[PDB]
C-alpha cells in the first residue's frame, strides 16, 4: 500500500474534499461516461441524458454514500480488504457488478478530484490516489480472487 | 464508435486546449510514468527525469498526432496508419498502456479545463481516445 | 480494426460454418450460461434449462446477426444500428459479457471446425467479434 | 474452489491431454491472436507470421513448460495461490506482464482444448476448466491484489 509520507499527504489532501459534491459528480460521471453502469441503477429514474443523470436526485444521494465509504477507507488504508468486506459481498453476491467497473469508478473519482482541485491535484498526489483507488477496487473484488 | 455529438465535443474540447496541446501532452506522459511506472519500460532509451527535455519534446509529438486524429475523425485508420505500424507492428505495445495514457490525459485535461470538461465532453473524449488506442494497437497494414 | 486478410479470414470461416450457424449460436449461448452464470441475469424470462428450445431459437437470431455482420464488414455501425439500439440504449449490456459470449463462440467454432480453425483464423475471428461487440455496446445514434 | 465431482471430471479429462501438443499450440496462438504478447518473447526469434510463431522451436519448448506448470496446478486445485507464488513474483517483478494477459492465455488454452477434443470437451467440462483457468490467472496476479 502506502508509505508514511504518502499516507500523510493523501490524508491532508482528503480534508479539502467536499465529500458529498464529489460523490455525486463521480457517480454521475460513471453513468454518463460508461453508460452500461446505468443498468444497475434502473430504479433511479430518468437517465436518458447527461444532464438528467447528473441532476438525478438518487444518483446524487447515492454518490454521497459511495464517497462516505471511500472516506472510511481513507481512515483504514492499512486494511482496505477488511474495511470493504461487507461491500465486496454486496456488489458480488447480490449485485453481480463486474470488478472492472470498480476500477472505472476509481479512475472517474481521480478525474473528478483533478477537475475540482486543478493543479493542486499534483502528479505525485494523483499517483498516491491511483494506489488508493486500485487498493479499494481490489478490496471490492476480493470475492472473485 | 463516435456519434455526431461525440465528434463535436472532441473538436470543441481540443480547440479549447489549443496551443497548450504540447504542454498537456508532456504532462500526460509525466503523469503516466509517475502513476504507472511499468509504462517507463517502453522508454528505456529516454531520460525520464522530471522536466526531461525528451519527455516534453515527445509530448509535443503525441499531442500533434492527437490533433491529426481530431481532424480526421471519419478515417482514423487512414490518418494514423504509420503510427499503427509503429505501436502495433514495431513496439508491440500492450493495449493496457493505452488505457493508462488515455486516463492520464483525461486527468490532465480535467485539471486544466474545470469549466469545459463537462460529463458529456468527458464521455466523448474517453470514446475518442479508446478509438485512437484501438487503431494504434491494430495490425491492419 | 480489420485487415483485408482479417475480412477474408472471417468470410472463409463463416463459409465453413455453412448451415450450422444457428446450431453454433445456440451452443455458444449454452456455454456462456454454463461457464458464466452471471450472464443469465440478462435473461430472467428465458427457459435456460439444458437444451431449451428458447436458447436454440435465440442462438439462431444471434448467428443470423453475425452472418449479416460478415456480409457488411466495411460498415458494421450501419448494418448493426438496430442491435446497437437494443444492446446499448435498451438493455445496457456490460461490455464484459460480450467478451464472454465471444470467447464462448470461439470455443464452439474451434470444437466443430478443428481443421479450419487455424491460429490466423482464430486471430481474425477474435478481432471481428471484438468489433461487433464495440458497435453493440456503443451509443452513436 | 471446485466441488468433488468437478475435480474428478477435471482430473480425468486432463490425463488425456497431450501436453507438448497443447502447450505448443496455446503459447503460439496467444502470440498470434494477441500480437503484443510477442514483445515478451523478443529473444525467441522470428515471430513475423502465423507460420513462424507456431513453428518457432522456443515457442513450442516454452509452451510445453507452461502446461507442465498448469499440470502442476491441476494437482493443487485448493492451493493455487501457494503453487504459483514464485511464478507470480517472476511475471510481475521480472517480466512486468500485465495480469490481464494471464486471463487471455487461460482462454486460449480452453479454445485449444476444444479444438483438440471437440465434442468430448463438453459444456460442463469447459465450464469446470473456466473455473481452473480463472484460478490460475488470479493466483499469478496475487502480487497485485
Ligand atoms: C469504488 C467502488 C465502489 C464503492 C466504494 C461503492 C460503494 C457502495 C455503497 C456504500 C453502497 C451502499 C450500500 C448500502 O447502503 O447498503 C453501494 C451500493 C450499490 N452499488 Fe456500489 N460502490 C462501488 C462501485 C460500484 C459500481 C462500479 C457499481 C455499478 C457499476 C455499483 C453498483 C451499486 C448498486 C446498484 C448499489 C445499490 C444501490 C441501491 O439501489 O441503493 N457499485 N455501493
Ligand atoms: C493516445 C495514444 C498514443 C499516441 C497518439 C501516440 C503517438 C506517438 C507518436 C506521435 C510517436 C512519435 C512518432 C515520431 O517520432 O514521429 C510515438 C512514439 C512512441 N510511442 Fe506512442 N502514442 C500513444 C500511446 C503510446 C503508449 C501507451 C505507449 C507505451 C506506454 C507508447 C510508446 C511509444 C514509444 C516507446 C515510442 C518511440 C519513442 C521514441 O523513440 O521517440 N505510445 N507515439
Ligand atoms: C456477439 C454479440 C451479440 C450479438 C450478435 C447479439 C445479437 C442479438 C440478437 C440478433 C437479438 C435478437 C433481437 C431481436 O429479436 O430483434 C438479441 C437479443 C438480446 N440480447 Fe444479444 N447479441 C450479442 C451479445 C449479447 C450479450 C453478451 C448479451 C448479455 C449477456 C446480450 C443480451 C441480449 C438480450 C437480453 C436480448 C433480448 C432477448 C429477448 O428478450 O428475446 N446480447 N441479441
Ligand atoms: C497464465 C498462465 C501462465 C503460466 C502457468 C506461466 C508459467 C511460466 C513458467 C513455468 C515459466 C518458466 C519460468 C521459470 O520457472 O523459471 C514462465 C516464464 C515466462 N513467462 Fe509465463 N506463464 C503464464 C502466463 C504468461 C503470460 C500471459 C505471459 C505474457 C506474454 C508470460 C510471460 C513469460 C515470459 C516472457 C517468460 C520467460 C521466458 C524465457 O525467456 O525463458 N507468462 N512462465
Amino acid at each position: 500500500m502506502l508509505t508514511a509520507e504518502e499516507k500523510a499527504a493523501v490524508t491532508a489532501f482528503w480534508g479539502k474534499v467536499k465529500v458529498d459534491e464529489v460523490g455525486g459528480e463521480a457517480l454521475g460521471r460513471l453513468l454518463v461516461v460508461y453508460p452500461w453502469t446505468q443498468r444497475f441503477f434502473e430504479s433511479f429514474g430518468d437517465l436518458s441524458t447527461a444532464d438528467a443523470v447528473m441532476n438525478n436526485p438518487k444518483v446524487k444521494a447515492h454518490g454521497k454514500k459511495v464517497l462516505d465509504s471511500f472516506s472510511n477507507g481513507m481512515k483504514h488504508l492499512d486494511d482496505l480488504k477488511g474495511t470493504f468486506a461487507a461491500l465486496s459481498e454486496l456488489h458480488c453476491d447480490k449485485l453481480h457488478v463486474d470488478p472492472e467497473n470498480f476500477k472505472l469508478l476509481g479512475n472517474v473519482l481521480v478525474v473528478v478530484l483533478a477537475r475540482n482541485f486543478g493543479k493542486e491535484f499534483t502528479p505525485v498526489l494523483q499517483a498516491d490516489f491511483q494506489k488508493v483507488v486500485a487498493g479499494v477496487a481490489n478490496a471490492l473484488a476480493h470475492r472473485y480472487h | 464508435v463516435l456519434s455526431a455529438a461525440d465528434k463535436g465535443n472532441v473538436k470543441a474540447a481540443w480547440g479549447k486546449v489549443g496551443g497548450h496541446a504540447a504542454e498537456y501532452g508532456a504532462e500526460a506522459l509525466e503523469r503516466m510514468f509517475l502513476s504507472f511506472p511499468t509504462t517507463k519500460t517502453y522508454f528505456p532509451h529516454f531520460d525520464l527525469s522530471h522536466g526531461s527535455a525528451q519527455v516534453k519534446g515527445h509530448g509535443a509529438k503525441v499531442a500533434a498526432a492527437l490533433t491529426k486524429a481530431v481532424e480526421h475523425l471519419d478515417d482514423l485508420p487512414g490518418a494514423l496508419s504509420e503510427l499503427s505500424d509503429l505501436h502495433a507492428h514495431k513496439l508491440r505495445v500492450d493495449p493496457v498502456n493505452f488505457k493508462l495514457l488515455s486516463h492520464s490525459l483525461l486527468v490532465t485535461l480535467a485539471s486544466h479545463l474545470p469549466s469545459d470538461f463537462t460529463p458529456a465532453v468527458h464521455a466523448s473524449l474517453d470514446k475518442f481516445l479508446a478509438n485512437v488506442s484501438t487503431v494504434l494497437t491494430s495490425k491492419y497494414r
